[PDB]
């Protein structure tokens, strides 16, 4: 979901 | 998306009082990798940009006074102001950034103070505007409380209607008062047909209406 | 110190595109992420997306995918937001706000860019003095400026180039029957020094390129 997408994008 | 609901919509307290305001998320905002509630609080004073107060639900940003404290877990969050100051008037927003960022609807914090009657001023139209063919007459109500006030325009004691507009300021961050401006707009031809231009003000600080007036052409 | 300086207010026709800027100063723009947040009214905030100034990449809210585009000029320390296919509902103040990392709040916000989407023509206001006179209060005098008939919002008013702020009241604009706005800005000053102090209202209406410095004298 978006939360996971935020996780990966900020890495 | 995660929806944020704040309550109450607004509240008002005297300086020195304690305030708590609520922020509920439609689901958990707890980030698993660091076990932090991705929850933030912002203060937005009138005419200013938002200011970060709290993050991780309870961690106070550098430079934020200790009287601001955030608390809560799961879906129920709280901002507490231990001793409200006159400058604390703002809309307070909560903010989840676990998922696609969403903000609460805000809680508007207002200040209560003693009754203050307005100081009333009246301004004839400028000679510059009159030459253009319009006459705007301005009535000013300065630094009053509470917010409720009534302006009535009188032209040689005839009550006007439909030819004025007014607005009130935000609350003052220092003395907690309000100010109001009202404009009576007439054509130049109508303006020159009368003598006395008066603004009559009613307010809780006045036992009877206050009239400020001028004589046109004097 | 840290500053996020955003570009001035704009009027745009429905259907068109607009690009606004957000210039970082007082810190290295590549050390923080930069979000864009829309404020449609005092009690509303809506997130558009986030920019990685170092890499140039962006992550958009699903709501603004295909609508907003985030870019950056690292050499000029400036980030940009472009909005396309503008509708009257896109009218709002748009903030840029920096964010250190995934778990941080939006720790610093620009002053915002007011975007008005409308078919109404720009109009610059007239600026008229509100002159002090006997109609005074206990050693004080009120004076001001009337900023009449302009579109769109906002106009900003300062007094004596920002050196006079105490006792100033700049009132919210009123929407006139014509669809144009008017506002007043007033200040209370000592009556004793009306003859030695000079009071000038600085009226800015960027959409009409209006910059007026009006001196307000008694009578």
């Amino acid at each position: 979901d978006f939360k996971e997408e935020l996780d990966q994008w900020f890495k | 998306n995660i929806m944020m609901t704040q309550s109450p919509s607004s509240l008002a307290v005297s300086a020195g009082e304690k305030v708590t305001m609520s922020c509920k998320s439609s689901q958990s905002v707890l980030h698993s990798s660091d076990q932090k509630n991705y929850l933030a609080w912002y203060q937005q004073k009138p005419g200013q940009s938002p200011k970060l107060l709290i993050y991780w639900a309870s961690t106070r940003e550098s430079g934020v006074p200790d009287r601001f404290t955030g608390s809560g877990s799961g879906t129920d969050f709280t901002l507490t102001i231990s001793s409200v100051q006159a400058e604390d008037l703002a809309v307070y927003f909560c903010h989840q950034y676990l998922s696609s960022y969403t903000f609460g609807g805000g809680t508007k914090l207002e200040i209560k103070r003693t009754v203050a009657a307005p100081s009333v001023f009246i301004f004839p139209p400028s000679d510059e505007q009159l030459k253009s063919g319009t006459a705007s007459v301005v009535c000013l109500l300065n630094n009053f409380y509470p917010r409720e006030a009534k302006v009535q325009w009188k032209v040689d004691n005839a009550l006007q209607s439909g030819n004025s507009q007014e607005s009130v300021t935000e609350q003052d961050s220092k003395d907690s008062t309000y100010s109001l401006s009202s404009t009576l707009t007439l054509s130049k031809a109508d303006y020159e047909k009368h003598k006395v231009y008066a603004c009559e003000v009613t307010h809780q600080g006045l036992s009877s209406p206050v009239t400020k007036s001028f004589n046109r052409g004097e | 110190e840290v500053q996020l300086q955003q570009s001035g207010p704009v009027l745009v026709k429905p259907g068109a595109s607009v690009r606004m800027s957000c210039k970082a100063s007082g810190y290295t723009i590549t050390d923080y992420y930069l979000n864009w947040v829309k404020q449609s009214h005092g009690k509303s905030l809506e997130w558009l997306g986030v920019l990685n100034p170092y890499s140039g990449g962006s992550l958009y809210s699903q709501t603004f995918k295909g609508k907003a585009t985030l870019t950056v000029d690292r050499s000029s320390s400036t980030a940009y937001l472009e909005l396309n296919s503008l509708t009257s509902e896109d009218s709002a103040v748009y903030y840029c706000a920096r964010q250190l990392g995934r778990g941080n709040g939006l720790d610093y916000w620009g002053q915002g860019t007011s975007v008005t989407v409308s078919s109404v023509s720009t109009k610059g206001p007239s600026v008229f003095p509100l002159a002090p006179s006997s109609k005074t209060s206990g050693g004080t005098a009120a004076l001001g400026c009337l900023v009449k008939d302009y579109f769109p919002e906002p106009v900003t008013v300062s007094w004596n180039s920002g050196a006079l702020t105490s006792g100033v009241h700049t009132f919210p604009a009123v929407l006139q029957s014509s669809g144009l706005y008017s506002l007043s800005s007033v200040v209370t000053v000592p009556s004793s020094s009306l003859g030695t102090q000079t009071y000038i209202c600085n009226v800015n209406h960027k959409p009409s390129n209006t910059k007026v410095d009006k001196r307000v004298e008694p009578k």
